[PDB]
Protein backbone atom coordinates (compact mmCIF):
# COMPACT_ATOMS: atom_id res chain seq x y z
CA UNK A 1 0.00 0.00 0.00
CA UNK A 2 1.43 3.53 -1.32
CA UNK A 3 -0.95 5.18 1.15
CA UNK A 4 0.28 3.17 4.43
CA UNK A 5 2.91 6.63 5.50
CA UNK A 6 -0.64 8.84 4.98
CA UNK A 7 -3.20 9.37 7.91
CA UNK A 8 -6.55 8.28 7.63
CA UNK A 9 -7.40 11.73 8.08
CA UNK A 10 -4.97 13.42 5.49
CA UNK A 11 -6.10 10.70 2.97
CA UNK A 12 -9.91 11.82 3.00
CA UNK A 13 -8.93 15.22 2.44
CA UNK A 14 -6.89 14.44 -0.32
CA UNK A 15 -9.93 12.52 -2.04
CA UNK A 16 -12.00 15.11 -1.58
CA UNK A 17 -9.47 17.53 -2.82
CA UNK A 18 -8.81 15.32 -5.78
CA UNK A 19 -12.85 15.39 -6.77
CA UNK A 20 -12.66 19.11 -6.53
CA UNK A 21 -10.20 18.87 -9.46
CA UNK A 22 -11.69 16.08 -11.20
CA UNK A 23 -8.98 13.54 -10.60
CA UNK A 24 -11.19 10.26 -9.54
CA UNK A 25 -7.81 7.72 -10.03
CA UNK A 26 -6.48 9.86 -7.18
CA UNK A 27 -9.55 10.10 -5.60
CA UNK A 28 -9.77 6.08 -5.45
CA UNK A 29 -6.48 5.91 -4.82
CA UNK A 30 -6.53 7.56 -1.87
CA UNK A 31 -10.09 6.13 -0.52
CA UNK A 32 -8.68 2.39 -0.82
CA UNK A 33 -5.56 3.48 1.33
CA UNK A 34 -8.64 5.17 4.19
CA UNK A 35 -10.33 1.74 3.90
CA UNK A 36 -6.91 0.00 4.27
CA UNK A 37 -6.46 1.70 7.66
CA UNK A 38 -8.76 -1.05 8.82
CA UNK A 39 -11.41 1.39 10.56
CA UNK A 40 -15.13 1.33 9.72
CA UNK A 41 -16.50 4.13 6.75
CA UNK A 42 -18.29 6.61 8.03
CA UNK A 43 -21.73 7.93 5.53
CA UNK A 44 -19.61 10.43 3.92
CA UNK A 45 -16.63 8.24 3.49
CA UNK A 46 -18.39 5.41 2.23
CA UNK A 47 -19.52 7.67 -0.73
CA UNK A 48 -16.13 9.12 -1.43
CA UNK A 49 -15.28 5.53 -1.60
CA UNK A 50 -18.38 4.97 -4.33
CA UNK A 51 -17.97 8.33 -6.10
CA UNK A 52 -14.53 7.78 -7.29
CA UNK A 53 -14.64 3.97 -8.61
CA UNK A 54 -18.16 4.64 -10.09
CA UNK A 55 -16.22 7.82 -12.19
CA UNK A 56 -13.18 5.44 -12.97
CA UNK A 57 -14.89 2.13 -13.64
CA UNK A 58 -17.74 4.25 -15.42
CA UNK A 59 -15.37 6.02 -17.62
CA UNK A 60 -13.64 2.33 -18.30
CA UNK A 61 -16.56 0.96 -19.09
CA UNK A 62 -17.53 4.05 -21.76
CA UNK A 63 -13.87 3.41 -23.54
CA UNK A 64 -14.50 -0.63 -23.75
CA UNK A 65 -18.42 0.01 -25.28
CA UNK A 66 -16.59 2.09 -28.17
CA UNK A 67 -14.16 -0.46 -28.79
CA UNK A 68 -16.04 -3.30 -28.33
CA UNK A 69 -18.51 -1.68 -30.73
CA UNK A 70 -15.15 -1.00 -33.55
CA UNK A 71 -14.47 -5.05 -32.89
CA UNK A 72 -17.40 -5.78 -33.90
CA UNK A 73 -17.27 -3.89 -37.19
CA UNK A 74 -14.17 -5.37 -37.95
CA UNK A 75 -16.21 -8.75 -37.81
CA UNK A 76 -18.63 -8.13 -39.73
CA UNK A 77 -19.10 -9.38 -43.62
CA UNK A 78 -17.11 -6.98 -46.08
CA UNK A 79 -14.54 -5.18 -43.37
CA UNK A 80 -10.96 -5.24 -44.27
CA UNK A 81 -9.28 -6.66 -41.85
CA UNK A 82 -7.04 -4.81 -39.49
CA UNK A 83 -5.39 -7.40 -37.75
CA UNK A 84 -4.95 -7.96 -34.26
CA UNK A 85 -4.59 -4.38 -32.28
CA UNK A 86 -8.70 -4.04 -32.13
CA UNK A 87 -8.99 -7.00 -30.13
CA UNK A 88 -5.79 -6.11 -28.19
CA UNK A 89 -6.41 -2.77 -27.47
CA UNK A 90 -10.08 -3.27 -26.19
CA UNK A 91 -8.34 -6.75 -24.02
CA UNK A 92 -6.19 -4.19 -22.89
CA UNK A 93 -8.90 -1.82 -21.63
CA UNK A 94 -10.81 -4.92 -20.40
CA UNK A 95 -8.17 -6.25 -17.81
CA UNK A 96 -7.98 -3.11 -16.58
CA UNK A 97 -11.72 -2.40 -15.81
CA UNK A 98 -11.60 -6.40 -14.48
CA UNK A 99 -8.62 -4.79 -12.20
CA UNK A 100 -10.62 -2.05 -10.74
CA UNK A 101 -13.74 -4.23 -10.00
CA UNK A 102 -11.62 -6.51 -8.04
CA UNK A 103 -9.81 -4.02 -6.41
CA UNK A 104 -12.92 -2.68 -5.07
CA UNK A 105 -14.91 -6.53 -4.68
CA UNK A 106 -11.73 -6.68 -2.65
CA UNK A 107 -12.28 -3.36 -0.27
CA UNK A 108 -15.48 -5.29 0.22
CA UNK A 109 -14.68 -8.61 1.07
CA UNK A 110 -11.18 -7.36 3.33
CA UNK A 111 -13.00 -6.34 5.25
CA UNK A 112 -15.65 -3.98 4.70
CA UNK A 113 -18.91 -5.98 4.67
CA UNK A 114 -17.77 -8.52 7.47
CA UNK A 115 -17.86 -5.32 9.32
CA UNK A 116 -20.92 -3.81 8.28
CA UNK A 117 -23.40 -4.44 10.93
CA UNK A 118 -25.81 -1.08 10.63
CA UNK A 119 -28.38 -1.45 7.41
CA UNK A 120 -27.02 1.58 5.91
CA UNK A 121 -23.87 0.76 5.36
CA UNK A 122 -24.16 -3.05 4.92
CA UNK A 123 -27.28 -2.45 2.51
CA UNK A 124 -24.53 0.39 0.40
CA UNK A 125 -21.79 -2.56 0.47
CA UNK A 126 -24.06 -5.56 -0.46
CA UNK A 127 -25.30 -3.17 -3.39
CA UNK A 128 -21.60 -1.81 -4.60
CA UNK A 129 -20.37 -5.41 -4.70
CA UNK A 130 -23.62 -6.33 -6.84
CA UNK A 131 -22.35 -3.40 -9.35
CA UNK A 132 -18.78 -4.56 -9.44
CA UNK A 133 -19.71 -7.70 -10.33
CA UNK A 134 -22.58 -6.70 -12.77
CA UNK A 135 -19.31 -4.19 -14.26
CA UNK A 136 -17.42 -7.50 -14.82
CA UNK A 137 -20.70 -9.48 -15.95
CA UNK A 138 -20.67 -6.82 -18.88
CA UNK A 139 -17.39 -8.05 -20.37
CA UNK A 140 -17.77 -11.66 -19.23
CA UNK A 141 -17.73 -14.63 -21.74
CA UNK A 142 -16.32 -17.23 -20.95
CA UNK A 143 -16.54 -20.78 -18.01
CA UNK A 144 -17.24 -18.32 -15.18
CA UNK A 145 -19.65 -15.57 -17.17
CA UNK A 146 -22.95 -17.68 -15.49
CA UNK A 147 -21.03 -17.74 -12.12
CA UNK A 148 -20.22 -13.41 -12.09
CA UNK A 149 -23.78 -12.89 -12.93
CA UNK A 150 -24.95 -15.03 -9.88
CA UNK A 151 -22.41 -13.18 -7.61
CA UNK A 152 -24.21 -10.05 -8.95
CA UNK A 153 -27.53 -11.53 -8.04
CA UNK A 154 -26.65 -12.91 -5.27
CA UNK A 155 -25.00 -9.56 -3.75
CA UNK A 156 -28.05 -7.58 -4.76
CA UNK A 157 -30.25 -9.80 -3.40
CA UNK A 158 -29.09 -10.25 0.04
CA UNK A 159 -29.06 -6.36 -0.34
CA UNK A 160 -32.83 -6.07 -0.77
CA UNK A 161 -34.03 -8.20 1.40
CA UNK A 162 -31.92 -6.46 4.00
CA UNK A 163 -33.31 -3.06 2.81
CA UNK A 164 -36.91 -4.08 2.66
CA UNK A 165 -36.73 -5.31 6.40
CA UNK A 166 -34.86 -2.35 7.72
CA UNK A 167 -35.05 0.63 5.41
CA UNK A 168 -38.59 2.74 4.69
CA UNK A 169 -39.34 2.51 1.21
CA UNK A 170 -37.73 6.29 0.19
CA UNK A 171 -34.68 5.74 1.83
CA UNK A 172 -32.16 7.16 -1.30
CA UNK A 173 -29.73 3.77 -0.88
CA UNK A 174 -32.91 1.69 -1.19
CA UNK A 175 -34.11 3.47 -4.34
CA UNK A 176 -30.86 3.30 -5.77
CA UNK A 177 -30.01 -0.77 -5.04
CA UNK A 178 -33.65 -0.87 -6.38
CA UNK A 179 -32.55 0.98 -10.04
CA UNK A 180 -29.58 -0.75 -10.03
CA UNK A 181 -30.77 -4.56 -9.95
CA UNK A 182 -33.23 -3.37 -12.01
CA UNK A 183 -30.58 -2.83 -14.73
CA UNK A 184 -28.89 -5.71 -13.69
CA UNK A 185 -32.41 -8.01 -14.27
CA UNK A 186 -33.06 -5.85 -18.07
CA UNK A 187 -29.56 -5.77 -19.17
CA UNK A 188 -27.07 -8.52 -17.43
CA UNK A 189 -30.15 -11.23 -16.88
CA UNK A 190 -32.25 -11.21 -19.74
CA UNK A 191 -35.16 -10.58 -17.31
CA UNK A 192 -36.46 -7.13 -18.68
CA UNK A 193 -39.99 -8.38 -17.16
CA UNK A 194 -38.27 -8.24 -13.62
CA UNK A 195 -36.53 -5.55 -14.20
CA UNK A 196 -39.65 -3.10 -15.27
CA UNK A 197 -41.69 -4.79 -12.09
CA UNK A 198 -38.78 -4.36 -9.72
CA UNK A 199 -38.78 -0.66 -11.12
CA UNK A 200 -42.40 -0.20 -10.95
CA UNK A 201 -43.01 -1.90 -7.31
CA UNK A 202 -40.27 0.50 -6.33
CA UNK A 203 -41.79 3.93 -7.38
CA UNK A 204 -45.10 3.35 -6.03
CA UNK A 205 -43.93 2.13 -2.41
CA UNK A 206 -41.96 5.44 -2.49
CA UNK A 207 -44.54 7.49 -3.61
CA UNK A 208 -46.76 6.76 -0.73
CA UNK A 209 -43.97 6.83 1.83
CA UNK A 210 -43.00 10.72 0.55
CA UNK A 211 -45.94 12.32 2.78
CA UNK A 212 -43.34 11.25 5.80
CA UNK A 213 -40.37 13.15 4.62
CA UNK A 214 -39.04 16.64 5.11
CA UNK A 215 -38.38 18.79 2.13
CA UNK A 216 -34.45 17.60 1.56
CA UNK A 217 -35.43 14.20 2.08
CA UNK A 218 -38.15 14.64 -0.31
CA UNK A 219 -35.75 16.07 -2.83
CA UNK A 220 -33.40 12.84 -2.01
CA UNK A 221 -35.97 10.32 -2.45
CA UNK A 222 -37.96 12.17 -5.99
CA UNK A 223 -34.34 12.33 -7.46
CA UNK A 224 -33.58 8.56 -7.54
CA UNK A 225 -37.81 8.10 -8.19
CA UNK A 226 -37.01 10.16 -11.55
CA UNK A 227 -34.06 7.86 -12.58
CA UNK A 228 -36.54 4.63 -12.29
CA UNK A 229 -39.56 6.26 -14.20
CA UNK A 230 -36.94 7.08 -17.15
CA UNK A 231 -35.86 4.15 -16.89
CA UNK A 232 -38.80 2.62 -17.29
CA UNK A 233 -39.78 5.06 -20.42
CA UNK A 234 -36.98 3.70 -21.93
CA UNK A 235 -38.64 0.01 -21.37
CA UNK A 236 -41.71 0.43 -22.24
CA UNK B 1 -27.97 3.29 -21.71
CA UNK B 2 -30.39 3.06 -19.03
CA UNK B 3 -29.49 5.03 -15.17
CA UNK B 4 -28.02 3.72 -12.39
CA UNK B 5 -26.18 4.86 -9.22
CA UNK C 1 10.02 2.03 -23.73
CA UNK C 2 6.87 -0.53 -22.56
CA UNK C 3 6.09 -0.15 -26.01
CA UNK C 4 9.24 -1.42 -27.65
CA UNK C 5 8.24 -4.58 -28.95
CA UNK C 6 5.02 -2.81 -30.82
CA UNK C 7 5.05 -2.33 -34.34
CA UNK C 8 5.03 1.27 -35.06
CA UNK C 9 2.15 0.65 -37.17
CA UNK C 10 0.31 -0.66 -34.75
CA UNK C 11 0.93 2.07 -32.07
CA UNK C 12 -0.47 4.37 -34.38
CA UNK C 13 -3.10 2.61 -35.13
CA UNK C 14 -3.83 2.09 -31.37
CA UNK C 15 -3.56 5.95 -30.71
CA UNK C 16 -6.20 6.47 -32.80
CA UNK C 17 -8.78 3.41 -31.36
CA UNK C 18 -7.32 5.65 -27.68
CA UNK C 19 -8.66 8.64 -29.00
CA UNK C 20 -11.80 7.29 -30.16
CA UNK C 21 -12.19 5.77 -26.35
CA UNK C 22 -11.32 9.15 -24.82
CA UNK C 23 -8.26 7.50 -23.40
CA UNK C 24 -5.79 10.36 -24.03
CA UNK C 25 -3.13 8.90 -21.99
CA UNK C 26 -3.23 5.39 -23.92
CA UNK C 27 -2.84 7.82 -26.73
CA UNK C 28 0.37 9.28 -25.64
CA UNK C 29 2.13 6.64 -24.75
CA UNK C 30 1.68 4.73 -27.90
CA UNK C 31 2.53 7.93 -29.73
CA UNK C 32 5.77 8.28 -27.68
CA UNK C 33 5.94 4.53 -28.60
CA UNK C 34 5.96 5.43 -32.67
CA UNK C 35 8.22 8.68 -31.56
CA UNK C 36 10.68 6.31 -30.18
CA UNK C 37 11.28 4.16 -33.42
CA UNK C 38 13.02 6.44 -34.07
CA UNK C 39 11.27 7.51 -37.65
CA UNK C 40 10.16 11.15 -38.62
CA UNK C 41 6.21 11.71 -38.31
CA UNK C 42 4.13 12.40 -40.75
CA UNK C 43 1.47 15.21 -40.78
CA UNK C 44 -1.08 13.15 -39.57
CA UNK C 45 1.45 11.18 -36.58
CA UNK C 46 2.63 14.76 -35.42
CA UNK C 47 -0.87 15.75 -34.83
CA UNK C 48 -1.81 12.65 -33.46
CA UNK C 49 1.45 13.47 -30.99
CA UNK C 50 0.09 16.74 -30.44
CA UNK C 51 -3.85 15.99 -30.18
CA UNK C 52 -2.46 13.45 -27.38
CA UNK C 53 -0.52 15.50 -24.82
CA UNK C 54 -2.44 18.20 -25.32
CA UNK C 55 -5.33 16.31 -23.65
CA UNK C 56 -3.11 14.70 -21.17
CA UNK C 57 -1.64 18.13 -19.49
CA UNK C 58 -4.39 20.05 -20.46
CA UNK C 59 -6.40 18.07 -17.65
CA UNK C 60 -3.33 18.36 -15.19
CA UNK C 61 -3.30 22.53 -15.48
CA UNK C 62 -7.28 22.26 -14.87
CA UNK C 63 -6.89 20.40 -11.73
CA UNK C 64 -3.47 22.30 -11.08
CA UNK C 65 -5.50 25.63 -11.22
CA UNK C 66 -8.12 24.14 -9.33
CA UNK C 67 -5.58 23.11 -6.10
CA UNK C 68 -3.76 26.34 -6.61
CA UNK C 69 -7.01 28.36 -5.90
CA UNK C 70 -7.70 26.09 -2.83
CA UNK C 71 -4.25 26.53 -1.69
CA UNK C 72 -3.98 30.50 -1.87
CA UNK C 73 -7.43 30.80 -0.12
CA UNK C 74 -6.15 28.66 2.99
CA UNK C 75 -3.43 31.32 3.48
CA UNK C 76 -5.49 34.30 3.23
CA UNK C 77 -6.18 36.13 6.28
CA UNK C 78 -8.91 34.51 8.85
CA UNK C 79 -8.83 30.99 7.05
CA UNK C 80 -8.34 27.95 9.25
CA UNK C 81 -4.96 26.11 9.52
CA UNK C 82 -5.45 23.01 7.59
CA UNK C 83 -2.16 21.68 7.65
CA UNK C 84 -0.27 20.25 4.28
CA UNK C 85 -2.26 18.39 2.87
CA UNK C 86 -3.64 20.92 -0.20
CA UNK C 87 0.10 22.14 -0.62
CA UNK C 88 1.49 18.62 -1.05
CA UNK C 89 -1.13 17.42 -3.52
CA UNK C 90 -0.75 20.80 -5.49
CA UNK C 91 2.80 19.58 -5.03
CA UNK C 92 1.81 16.02 -6.52
CA UNK C 93 -0.10 17.41 -9.21
CA UNK C 94 2.19 20.25 -10.45
CA UNK C 95 4.89 17.55 -9.91
CA UNK C 96 3.00 15.01 -12.48
CA UNK C 97 2.58 17.55 -14.83
CA UNK C 98 6.30 18.63 -14.89
CA UNK C 99 7.30 15.17 -15.32
CA UNK C 100 4.62 15.23 -18.74
CA UNK C 101 6.16 18.50 -19.94
CA UNK C 102 9.79 16.76 -19.71
CA UNK C 103 8.63 14.14 -21.82
CA UNK C 104 7.29 15.91 -24.24
CA UNK C 105 10.25 18.12 -24.62
CA UNK C 106 12.32 15.11 -24.20
CA UNK C 107 10.87 13.84 -27.68
CA UNK C 108 10.91 16.95 -29.14
CA UNK C 109 15.17 17.20 -28.26
CA UNK C 110 15.60 13.28 -29.07
CA UNK C 111 15.43 13.81 -32.18
CA UNK C 112 12.40 15.13 -33.49
CA UNK C 113 13.18 18.55 -33.89
CA UNK C 114 17.08 18.11 -34.92
CA UNK C 115 15.78 15.53 -37.65
CA UNK C 116 12.90 18.27 -38.93
CA UNK C 117 13.86 20.51 -42.12
CA UNK C 118 10.30 21.25 -43.63
CA UNK C 119 8.61 24.56 -42.60
CA UNK C 120 5.23 22.41 -41.80
CA UNK C 121 7.19 19.88 -39.16
CA UNK C 122 9.65 22.27 -37.64
CA UNK C 123 7.34 25.33 -36.95
CA UNK C 124 5.38 22.18 -35.54
CA UNK C 125 7.75 20.92 -33.13
CA UNK C 126 8.69 24.56 -32.18
CA UNK C 127 5.71 25.76 -31.14
CA UNK C 128 4.97 22.48 -29.16
CA UNK C 129 8.33 23.36 -27.52
CA UNK C 130 7.13 26.61 -26.59
CA UNK C 131 3.88 25.38 -25.29
CA UNK C 132 5.23 23.02 -22.78
CA UNK C 133 8.05 25.74 -21.48
CA UNK C 134 5.10 27.79 -20.96
CA UNK C 135 3.27 25.19 -19.22
CA UNK C 136 6.25 24.34 -17.03
CA UNK C 137 6.37 28.04 -16.75
CA UNK C 138 3.08 28.24 -15.20
CA UNK C 139 3.67 26.71 -12.45
CA UNK C 140 7.02 27.41 -11.89
CA UNK C 141 8.43 29.72 -8.88
CA UNK C 142 11.95 28.90 -8.33
CA UNK C 143 15.70 30.09 -9.11
CA UNK C 144 14.91 28.83 -12.98
CA UNK C 145 11.45 29.99 -13.54
CA UNK C 146 13.47 33.11 -15.45
CA UNK C 147 15.47 30.53 -17.69
CA UNK C 148 12.37 28.40 -18.52
CA UNK C 149 10.28 31.54 -19.92
CA UNK C 150 13.12 32.33 -21.66
CA UNK C 151 13.44 28.96 -23.55
CA UNK C 152 9.44 29.55 -24.35
CA UNK C 153 10.04 32.94 -25.55
CA UNK C 154 13.16 31.24 -27.68
CA UNK C 155 11.41 28.32 -29.02
CA UNK C 156 8.42 30.27 -30.34
CA UNK C 157 10.19 33.09 -31.67
CA UNK C 158 12.58 30.41 -33.70
CA UNK C 159 9.23 29.01 -35.04
CA UNK C 160 7.99 32.65 -35.52
CA UNK C 161 10.59 33.45 -37.83
CA UNK C 162 10.67 30.25 -39.96
CA UNK C 163 6.89 30.49 -40.28
CA UNK C 164 6.94 34.25 -41.58
CA UNK C 165 9.65 32.68 -43.60
CA UNK C 166 8.08 30.11 -45.48
CA UNK C 167 4.75 29.54 -44.61
CA UNK C 168 1.63 32.29 -46.05
CA UNK C 169 -0.07 34.01 -43.02
CA UNK C 170 -3.14 31.68 -43.43
CA UNK C 171 -1.32 28.51 -42.82
CA UNK C 172 -3.15 27.06 -39.43
CA UNK C 173 0.58 25.85 -37.99
CA UNK C 174 1.52 29.85 -38.31
CA UNK C 175 -1.86 30.93 -37.61
CA UNK C 176 -1.77 28.31 -34.26
CA UNK C 177 1.84 29.58 -33.32
CA UNK C 178 0.81 33.29 -33.81
CA UNK C 179 -2.30 32.79 -31.30
CA UNK C 180 -0.49 30.46 -28.54
CA UNK C 181 2.86 32.94 -28.28
CA UNK C 182 -0.17 35.93 -28.06
CA UNK C 183 -0.97 34.37 -24.95
CA UNK C 184 2.67 33.44 -23.72
CA UNK C 185 3.54 37.28 -24.19
CA UNK C 186 -0.59 37.90 -21.99
CA UNK C 187 -0.08 35.58 -19.63
CA UNK C 188 3.54 34.76 -18.80
CA UNK C 189 5.92 37.04 -20.11
CA UNK C 190 3.46 40.44 -18.54
CA UNK C 191 3.70 41.68 -21.97
CA UNK C 192 -0.25 42.21 -22.65
CA UNK C 193 0.59 44.90 -25.82
CA UNK C 194 3.08 42.96 -27.75
CA UNK C 195 0.23 39.87 -26.98
CA UNK C 196 -2.32 42.42 -28.38
CA UNK C 197 -0.67 43.36 -31.30
CA UNK C 198 0.90 40.00 -32.20
CA UNK C 199 -2.97 38.92 -32.29
CA UNK C 200 -4.32 41.66 -34.51
CA UNK C 201 -1.28 41.78 -37.09
CA UNK C 202 -1.39 38.02 -37.38
CA UNK C 203 -5.64 38.30 -37.83
CA UNK C 204 -5.03 41.11 -40.63
CA UNK C 205 -2.10 39.32 -42.39
CA UNK C 206 -4.20 36.11 -42.64
CA UNK C 207 -7.76 38.22 -43.39
CA UNK C 208 -5.52 39.56 -46.58
CA UNK C 209 -4.38 35.96 -47.73
CA UNK C 210 -8.04 34.01 -47.54
CA UNK C 211 -8.40 35.24 -51.22
CA UNK C 212 -6.00 32.54 -52.18
CA UNK C 213 -7.63 29.62 -50.69
CA UNK C 214 -10.14 27.18 -51.28
CA UNK C 215 -13.36 26.32 -49.01
CA UNK C 216 -12.06 24.24 -47.38
CA UNK C 217 -8.46 25.77 -46.71
CA UNK C 218 -10.81 28.65 -45.69
CA UNK C 219 -12.99 26.89 -43.02
CA UNK C 220 -9.40 26.16 -41.59
CA UNK C 221 -7.77 29.80 -41.20
CA UNK C 222 -11.01 31.36 -40.16
CA UNK C 223 -11.15 28.72 -37.20
CA UNK C 224 -8.29 30.07 -35.46
CA UNK C 225 -8.79 33.24 -36.57
CA UNK C 226 -12.25 33.35 -34.86
CA UNK C 227 -9.66 32.44 -31.63
CA UNK C 228 -7.15 35.11 -32.10
CA UNK C 229 -10.22 37.63 -32.42
CA UNK C 230 -11.80 36.07 -29.36
CA UNK C 231 -8.82 36.62 -27.08
CA UNK C 232 -8.19 40.19 -28.34
CA UNK C 233 -12.13 40.85 -27.23
CA UNK C 234 -11.15 39.45 -24.27
CA UNK C 235 -8.13 41.49 -23.58
CA UNK C 236 -9.32 45.05 -25.18
CA UNK D 1 -8.74 31.30 -19.98
CA UNK D 2 -7.53 32.93 -23.17
CA UNK D 3 -7.91 30.28 -26.28
CA UNK D 4 -4.51 27.93 -27.45
CA UNK D 5 -4.57 25.29 -29.84
N1 LIG E 1 -19.26 13.44 -3.62
C1 LIG E 1 -19.04 13.69 -2.20
N2 LIG E 1 -18.08 14.35 -1.71
C2 LIG E 1 -20.06 13.21 -1.22
C3 LIG E 1 -21.31 12.63 -1.60
C4 LIG E 1 -22.08 12.30 -0.36
C5 LIG E 1 -23.45 11.65 -0.42
C6 LIG E 1 -24.01 11.21 0.76
C7 LIG E 1 -25.27 10.61 0.72
C8 LIG E 1 -25.92 10.46 -0.50
C9 LIG E 1 -25.34 10.91 -1.68
N3 LIG E 1 -26.11 10.73 -2.91
C10 LIG E 1 -25.55 10.68 -4.26
O1 LIG E 1 -24.37 10.75 -4.49
C11 LIG E 1 -26.62 10.48 -5.37
O2 LIG E 1 -27.64 9.59 -4.87
C12 LIG E 1 -27.30 8.25 -4.47
C13 LIG E 1 -26.02 7.72 -4.46
C14 LIG E 1 -25.80 6.40 -4.08
C15 LIG E 1 -26.88 5.63 -3.69
CL1 LIG E 1 -26.64 3.96 -3.17
C16 LIG E 1 -28.16 6.14 -3.69
C17 LIG E 1 -28.37 7.45 -4.09
C18 LIG E 1 -27.36 11.80 -5.57
C19 LIG E 1 -28.30 11.78 -6.78
C20 LIG E 1 -27.50 11.42 -8.03
N4 LIG E 1 -28.27 11.49 -9.24
C21 LIG E 1 -26.93 10.02 -7.86
C22 LIG E 1 -25.98 9.97 -6.66
C23 LIG E 1 -24.08 11.51 -1.65
C24 LIG E 1 -21.37 12.64 0.83
S1 LIG E 1 -19.93 13.29 0.38
N1 LIG F 1 -7.14 14.11 -33.90
C1 LIG F 1 -6.65 13.35 -35.04
N2 LIG F 1 -6.78 12.11 -35.21
C2 LIG F 1 -6.00 14.10 -36.16
C3 LIG F 1 -5.95 15.52 -36.24
C4 LIG F 1 -5.25 15.90 -37.51
C5 LIG F 1 -5.02 17.36 -37.89
C6 LIG F 1 -4.20 17.63 -38.97
C7 LIG F 1 -3.97 18.95 -39.33
C8 LIG F 1 -4.56 19.96 -38.58
C9 LIG F 1 -5.37 19.68 -37.49
N3 LIG F 1 -5.96 20.82 -36.78
C10 LIG F 1 -6.42 20.80 -35.40
O1 LIG F 1 -6.34 19.84 -34.68
C11 LIG F 1 -7.00 22.17 -34.92
O2 LIG F 1 -6.23 23.22 -35.51
C12 LIG F 1 -4.82 23.33 -35.24
C13 LIG F 1 -4.08 22.44 -34.48
C14 LIG F 1 -2.72 22.64 -34.25
C15 LIG F 1 -2.12 23.75 -34.82
CL1 LIG F 1 -0.38 24.03 -34.58
C16 LIG F 1 -2.82 24.64 -35.58
C17 LIG F 1 -4.18 24.44 -35.79
C18 LIG F 1 -8.38 22.34 -35.54
C19 LIG F 1 -9.14 23.56 -34.98
C20 LIG F 1 -9.24 23.43 -33.46
N4 LIG F 1 -10.03 24.46 -32.85
C21 LIG F 1 -7.83 23.43 -32.87
C22 LIG F 1 -7.03 22.24 -33.40
C23 LIG F 1 -5.61 18.36 -37.12
C24 LIG F 1 -4.84 14.77 -38.27
S1 LIG F 1 -5.29 13.43 -37.44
Amino acid sequence: GAMGSMERASLIQKAKLAEQAERYEDMAAFMKGAVEKGEELSCEERNLLSVAYKNVVGGQRAAWRVLSSIEQKSNEEGSEEKGPEVREYREKVETELQGVCDTVLGLLDSHLIKEAGDAESRVFYLKMKGDYYRYLAEVATGDDKKRIIDSARSAYQEAMDISKKEMPPTNPIRLGLALNFSVFHYEIANSPEEAISLAKTTFDEAMADLHTLSEDSYKDSTLIMQLLRDNLTLWT
Amino acid sequence: FPATV
